[PDB]
RNA sequence: AGCCUACGGGCAGGCGCCGAGGGUAGGGCCCGUGACUGGGGCGAAGUCGUAACAAGGUAGCUGUACCGGAAGGUGCGGCUGGA
RNA sequence: CGCGGGGUGGAGCAGCCUGGUAGCUCGUCGGGCUCAUAACCCGAAGGUCGUCGGUUCAAAUCCGGCCCCCGCAACCA
RNA sequence: AAUGUUCA
RNA sequence: GAGCUAGCCCUGGCCAGGGUGAAGCUGGGGUGAGACCCAGUGGAGGCCCGAACCGGUGGGGGAUGCAAACCCCUCGGAUGA
RNA sequence: GAAUGCCGGCAUGAGUAACGAUAAAGAGGGUGAGAAUCCCUCUCGCCGUAAGCCCAAGGGUUCCUACGCAAUGGUCGUCAGCGUAGGGUUAGGCGGGACCUAAGGUGAAGCCGAAAGGCGUAGCCGAAGGGCAGCCGGUUAAUAUUCCGGCCCUUCCCGCAGGUGCGAUGGGGGGACGCUCUAGGCUAGGGGGACCGGAGCCAUGGACGAGCCCGGCCAGAAGCGCAGGGUGGGAGGUAGGCAAAUCCGCCUCCCAACAAGCUCUGCGUGGUGGGGAAGCCCGUACGGGUGACAACCCCCCGAAGCCAGGGAGCCAAGAAAAGCCUCUAAGCACAACCUGCGGGAACCCGUACCGCAAACCGACACAGGUGGGCGGGUGCAAGAGCACUCAGGCGCGCGGGAGAACCCUCGCCAAGGAACUCUGCAAGUUGGCCCCGUAACUUCGGGAGAAGGGGUGCUCCCUGGGGUGAUGAGCCCCGGGGAGCCGCAGUGAACAGGCUCUGGCGACUGUUUACCAAAAACACAGCUCUCUGCGAACUCGUAAGAGGAGGUAUAGGGAGCGACGCUUGCCCGGUGCCGGAAGGUCAAGGGGAGGGGUGCAAGCCCCGAACCGAAGCCCCGGUGAACGGCGGCCGUAACUAUAACGGUCCUAAGGUAGCGAAAUUCCUUGUCGGGUAAGUUCCGACCUGCACGAAAAGCGUAACGACCGGAGCGCUGUCUCGGCGAGGG
RNA sequence: CGAUGUCGGCUCGUCGCAUCCUGGGGCUGAAGAAGGUCCCAAGGGUUGGGCUGUUCGCCCAUUAAAGCGGCACGCGAGCUG
């Protein structure tokens, strides 16, 4: 149900708004364990490191419940369903029998006043967290931890979800996103399901000014800047780049492997 | 149009300040050296 | 401010609305013409190739899509105006 | 004017570097196949090597000088 | 495994 | 040395006055149900004209100047990057 | 004796330029030795969303008063923001600190680093933010929300009096939050008045009249009254709020569903306190007295301000901690906490003055720059605009003459209107509001203020809506209709688009070379390629560590192209990148065939070939939205001309689509056609593209542009071709 | 080279003659007019536009003529850029 605008103005007829009818009628959020300071910074210590970071919008950041094993066995109640500023999916939020209040990345298909749980027995049910050596083989599931005890790590952005192909011993071949199998412990929790909000890969920023409000800054090309600042810089006007194409730093940047070669997580690892 | 000096107590204060001198081995040096050379003001007047 | 034959009237005259036409500006239809360009019809003996009619020597035709000097070729689907 | 590459049968290319013998394709001519042409098959002719010289016993081939053709360069104020 | 100028 | 300047962070402030009338709502129309069409309501937008404000398009003057970047006329933006 | 030498002094230009905005001065009197310049008075000019008031930063004696002018003041100066001296800044309620946390800084624990030192959860510091109890008048020459007067508050400490289990830096609530648009009632502010209060006035032709002019409020506890914000109330169970709670949270019943009720603001009213014009008389450098027993009333408009945490829509999703309430634990229930009343205690710092400027920043009394609040009245539709003008403040710290050139700024002009010139550069036309009326084209929004027009003042009469008013008079907004008057002219002055046709480039709003370039450059949404499995890739750092990100393939880094429509072809021979457990090579190392130097000797010391030896390169493949590249010479058609066609050489392949004398074309003002009287420019075509061409994208495209080119219309001093006048020199 | 500002335009001229015109003259294949060529002569005059930055040049309407050239390819302490 992607929004769309009438071209009464340039930059509009073309601007995309997410649907915003899964949010129920819960716009603040929640407290006493919930959005804390979220500090806004697009450097470290002194210099800056991620280039093209800063303005925005300000944020309060929604503290998530990624470890799900802190209430095994104990039902929960979907009540609402709220909008996060710092994810690209949306987030739910729950009212345990037992009395907490947290929130789960709301997965797809997930509607308030649902009961859902979490641990060994947790049927299979969108929502629901299991170890993956529970879940059966072909499911989609999502909010996968990479090594046991560690919380939620893989599949949780908006519409993203992995499938379970078969197993290994102890472990669990994952179909990721990006198509790559991997090997996950069995003891690994993960919420069944997709994650939803689907559309978020349709939206369409439209002006720059939209991009300046998520945080974006304007991103200089490497040839429209002097060699003393880029590689491609310099020369006369509009010059093809004269060598391959490389980062302000010396590293190609088309095809270029840059992963570890020597690392201990190569031998869990089958596709690309 | 709108010069290069203008003035604030606080950042004088604290740009300059005795206490900034004092925290770094540079600005402990510089007063080292005014100390050698007489200077009657080791740092900048602030009211 | 005039003239009158019967004058709390008429005439001449003055002002106003409309008003043919002229001007200004902008649209609509049609007609002629225009360097150049597109395909078309016709034109005894010009060039290139063989597409079709005999399984026309790859059955032919067709809607569509792409490519090719050119007929045309190929893919998808359909037809018997073929076996 | 400058720099470097080429002028070879009728057409297009080698052969030059390391001198002795000029080959490839098409085309032309004669004869085959066809009813006739093309295609195809069998034989053969066809070259002052741009020219003027000189080095050698000897020059397409090596060195000079001109006649053409191809490309590059001709900037600074 | 292509082709057969024009009219009768 | 970031008391100028560039960028970013935290916290506050400012933007007179006019227009254009997007979405959505209510009613009517239409259909088997819709799409959709009319009004009325509604006030969106790096929307429009134009002050404060932020600039600096073209011209003129200034040239040991009022000024080591100025003044006059004109000009762009002016709820947004 | 020279070095554009150094330091100092004095010459020249020279009694020349200038004397710092063209807002403006004139006169009488006084002081004074000396007044255009100091003081007073009268006339005149200027500002007035300020050139007027109130804070903040900055400045530090500049403020007041007395006595002065050698110097500072662009002249004088009796004057001063200058010298000498004296005086002057009063707080529990204003602001900051004995309160709080944010960015950030610091930093016990801890980590890292040759040293210096770097990082770092807790805590601490850290302020126009949160929290927090004062309003109105009088006084000095200079201080006031500080002193005084009135009224009203807040902390503590000690007591009594009545109640309750009190009781923590601990648990919970709350504090607490965006942008835009708005509702109801108020208040600030303002307009009017036949009502009220007033010293006075009849001028010059008329006016004793509802005549003129001035003024008709401020604060104010409880108690009221009017708006408005918050808030459901009980009974059970409970595993969670890192110990426990009656508190919070989660379930299950019963009543509310409402502001009914509790508190909490704002505003009127209120015991009472204060103020009270214009004019005249005075002596000031200024204020005093009277005016006064002042009166202190009624309408209308009305906020951007208050009730505030109000409401509604939207996406980009909008600080923390303390105060505050509540709950319980240690310990204690002789304690303690809540309320009422008494008595008592309440510190440290600033307070003068300038403060859009002569006191800050610019070496200057510099036409520049400098944050926040008030910023009145009338009229122009509106308004913080414009013109004039209250309050208030200035005439800018050299003047007096004259009426040349010439310069700046400004006004007007016969006839012609771009003939000027690189270009209509500049200047001129137009110009606001209301109503008609609007084309190709298009992304259906636009283009559109298209273009081109008509009305606009004043008077009289008739008539329709509202709002405050009781369904009414008035008062305030909106209209409509008909008669008439004047002038050359009715947004009668000021503020106020010239318009159209057609191309190039760029989609668009934006951004940049402060101090010569605002663009076709950059950025931008959007497309594509590539990398990155999370201790991610990348980046900063020797490291620790941090950013990425408290993000997880719809996410993040790099690169190119730059909306959108239609597209984006061939070459992997070379370079890069990617994939290849084969093979060649490949250093340290293993390894010892074999040899050497010394020893009488065991020995010790050297070299040292086979073979095993990674990465990398070679080798084998893929990959162009990776770096890149994408032919030559001949002949041919029944008029010529050209070549659909063929031959041959080479390459890895030999530029297709779409454009084309273009931001690209040397020859070139290529050749035709159009605009013109005439057109190296422009527009449309031809194609012979020196030397377009497909993401260093190609061909187009509505809208957009202080970009760049051409044309026309309207209009004009740009010009023929000048002339006159105004002010500042 | 411890500086001689270099194109074109505007303003202001001035000079040379091997003269575009006007004045005088001689031949002519000069009947006359109108021409051709040559000699003497500069006193004076030698237009306005379209294109281009133009110098130059090509056109439009004329003219008695629409001359050539020097003066730092005259002239930027005169201007334009
Ligand atoms: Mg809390
Ligand atoms: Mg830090
Ligand atoms: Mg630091
Ligand atoms: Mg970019
Ligand atoms: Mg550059
Ligand atoms: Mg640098
Ligand atoms: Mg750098
Ligand atoms: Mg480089
Ligand atoms: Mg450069
Ligand atoms: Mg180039
Ligand atoms: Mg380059
Ligand atoms: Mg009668
Ligand atoms: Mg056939
Ligand atoms: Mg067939
Ligand atoms: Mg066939
Ligand atoms: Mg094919
Ligand atoms: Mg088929
Ligand atoms: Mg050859
Ligand atoms: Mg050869
Ligand atoms: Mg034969
Ligand atoms: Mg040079
Ligand atoms: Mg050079
Ligand atoms: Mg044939
Ligand atoms: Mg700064
Ligand atoms: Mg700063
Ligand atoms: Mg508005
Ligand atoms: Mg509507
Ligand atoms: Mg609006
Ligand atoms: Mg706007
Ligand atoms: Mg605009
Ligand atoms: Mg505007
Ligand atoms: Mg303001
Ligand atoms: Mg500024
Ligand atoms: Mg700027
Ligand atoms: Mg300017
Ligand atoms: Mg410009
Ligand atoms: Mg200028
Ligand atoms: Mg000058
Ligand atoms: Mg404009
Ligand atoms: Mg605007
Ligand atoms: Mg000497
Ligand atoms: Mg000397
Ligand atoms: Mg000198
Ligand atoms: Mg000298
Ligand atoms: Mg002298
Ligand atoms: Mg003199
Ligand atoms: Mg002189
Ligand atoms: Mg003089
Ligand atoms: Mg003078
Ligand atoms: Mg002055
Ligand atoms: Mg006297
Ligand atoms: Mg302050
Ligand atoms: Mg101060
Ligand atoms: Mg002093
Ligand atoms: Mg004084
Ligand atoms: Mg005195
Ligand atoms: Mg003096
Ligand atoms: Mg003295
Ligand atoms: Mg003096
Ligand atoms: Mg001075
Ligand atoms: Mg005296
Ligand atoms: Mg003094
Ligand atoms: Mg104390
Ligand atoms: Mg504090
Ligand atoms: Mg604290
Ligand atoms: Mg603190
Ligand atoms: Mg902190
Ligand atoms: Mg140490
Ligand atoms: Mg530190
Ligand atoms: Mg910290
Ligand atoms: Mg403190
Ligand atoms: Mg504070
Ligand atoms: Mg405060
Ligand atoms: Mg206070
Ligand atoms: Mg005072
Ligand atoms: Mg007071
Ligand atoms: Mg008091
Ligand atoms: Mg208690
Ligand atoms: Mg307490
Ligand atoms: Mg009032
Ligand atoms: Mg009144
Ligand atoms: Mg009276
Ligand atoms: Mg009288
Ligand atoms: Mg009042
Ligand atoms: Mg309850
Ligand atoms: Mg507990
Ligand atoms: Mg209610
Ligand atoms: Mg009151
Ligand atoms: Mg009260
Ligand atoms: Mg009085
Ligand atoms: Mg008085
Ligand atoms: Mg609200
Ligand atoms: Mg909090
Ligand atoms: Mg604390
Ligand atoms: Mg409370
Ligand atoms: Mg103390
Ligand atoms: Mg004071
Ligand atoms: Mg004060
Ligand atoms: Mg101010
Ligand atoms: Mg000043
Ligand atoms: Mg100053
Ligand atoms: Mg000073
Ligand atoms: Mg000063
Ligand atoms: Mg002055
Ligand atoms: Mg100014
Ligand atoms: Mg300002
Ligand atoms: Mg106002
Ligand atoms: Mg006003
Ligand atoms: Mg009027
Ligand atoms: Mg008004
Ligand atoms: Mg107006
Ligand atoms: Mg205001
Ligand atoms: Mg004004
Ligand atoms: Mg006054
Ligand atoms: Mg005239
Ligand atoms: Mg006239
Ligand atoms: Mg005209
Ligand atoms: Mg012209
Ligand atoms: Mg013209
Ligand atoms: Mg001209
Ligand atoms: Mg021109
Ligand atoms: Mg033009
Ligand atoms: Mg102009
Ligand atoms: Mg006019
Ligand atoms: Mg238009
Ligand atoms: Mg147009
Ligand atoms: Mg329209
Ligand atoms: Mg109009
Ligand atoms: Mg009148
Ligand atoms: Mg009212
Ligand atoms: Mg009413
Ligand atoms: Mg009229
Ligand atoms: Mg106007
Ligand atoms: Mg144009
Ligand atoms: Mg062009
Ligand atoms: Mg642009
Ligand atoms: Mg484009
Ligand atoms: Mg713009
Ligand atoms: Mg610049
Ligand atoms: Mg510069
Ligand atoms: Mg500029
Ligand atoms: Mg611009
Ligand atoms: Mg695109
Ligand atoms: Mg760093
Ligand atoms: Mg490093
Ligand atoms: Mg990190
Ligand atoms: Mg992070
Ligand atoms: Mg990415
Ligand atoms: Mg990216
Ligand atoms: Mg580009
Ligand atoms: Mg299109
Ligand atoms: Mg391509
Ligand atoms: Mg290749
Ligand atoms: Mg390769
Ligand atoms: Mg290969
Ligand atoms: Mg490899
Ligand atoms: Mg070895
Ligand atoms: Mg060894
Ligand atoms: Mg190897
Ligand atoms: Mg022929
Ligand atoms: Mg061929
Ligand atoms: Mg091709
Ligand atoms: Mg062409
Ligand atoms: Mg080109
Ligand atoms: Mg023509
Ligand atoms: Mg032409
Ligand atoms: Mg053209
Ligand atoms: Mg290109
Ligand atoms: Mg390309
Ligand atoms: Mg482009
Ligand atoms: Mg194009
Ligand atoms: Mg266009
Ligand atoms: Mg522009
Ligand atoms: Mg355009
Ligand atoms: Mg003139
Ligand atoms: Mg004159
Ligand atoms: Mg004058
Ligand atoms: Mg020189
Ligand atoms: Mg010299
Ligand atoms: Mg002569
Ligand atoms: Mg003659
Ligand atoms: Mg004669
Ligand atoms: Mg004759
Ligand atoms: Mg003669
Ligand atoms: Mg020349
Ligand atoms: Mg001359
Ligand atoms: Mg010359
Ligand atoms: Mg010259
Ligand atoms: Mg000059
Ligand atoms: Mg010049
Ligand atoms: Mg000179
Ligand atoms: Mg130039
Ligand atoms: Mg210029």
């Amino acid at each position: 149900a992607v929004k769309k605008f009438k071209p009464y103005t340039p930059s509009r007829r073309f601007m995309t708004v997410a649907d915003f009818s899964e949010i129920t009628k819960t716009e603040p959020e929640k407290s006493l364990v919930k959005p804390l300071k979220k500090t806004g910074g697009r450097n470290n210590q002194g210099r800056i490191t991620v280039r093209f970071r800063g303005g925005g919008h300000k944020r309060l950041y929604r503290i998530i419940d990624f470890k799900r094993w802190d209430k095994v066995g104990i039902p929960a109640k979907v009540a609402a369903i709220e909008y996060d500023p710092n994810r690209s999916a949306r987030i739910a939020l729950l009212h345990y029998v037992d009395g907490e209040k947290r929130y789960i990345i709301a997965p797809d298909g997930l509607q308030v006043g649902q009961q859902v749980v979490a641990g060994p027995d947790a049927p299979i049910q969108v929502g629901n967290a299991l170890p993956l050596r529970f879940i059966p083989v072909g499911t989609v599931v999502h909010a996968v931890e990479l090594e046991p005890k560690k919380g939620a790590k893989l599949a949780r952005a908006a519409g993203t979800s992995a499938q379970i192909q078969g197993r290994e011993g102890d472990y669990v071949i994952l179909r990721l996103p990006s198509g790559e199998l991997r090997k996950v412990h069995g003891e690994c929790y993960a919420t069944v399901g997709a994650v939803g909000n689907a559309d978020h890969k349709n939206i369409v920023l439209g002006k720059a000014g939209r991009s300046r409000w998520l945080g974006r800054r304007p991103h200089v090309r490497g040839a429209a800047m002097n060699p003393v600042d880029h590689p491609h810089g310099g020369g006369e006007g509009r010059a093809p780049r004269g060598r391959p194409p490389a980062s302000p730093w010396g590293w190609q940047t088309k095809g270029l492997k840059t992963r570890k070669r020597r690392k201990p997580s190569s031998r869990f690892i089958i596709a690309r | 149009m709108k010069r290069t000096w203008q003035p604030n107590r606080r950042k004088r204060a604290k740009t300059h300040g005795f206490r900034a001198r004092m925290r770094t081995p540079g600005g402990r040096k510089v007063l080292k050296r005014r100390r050698q050379k007489g200077r009657w003001r080791l740092t900048p007047a602030v009211r």
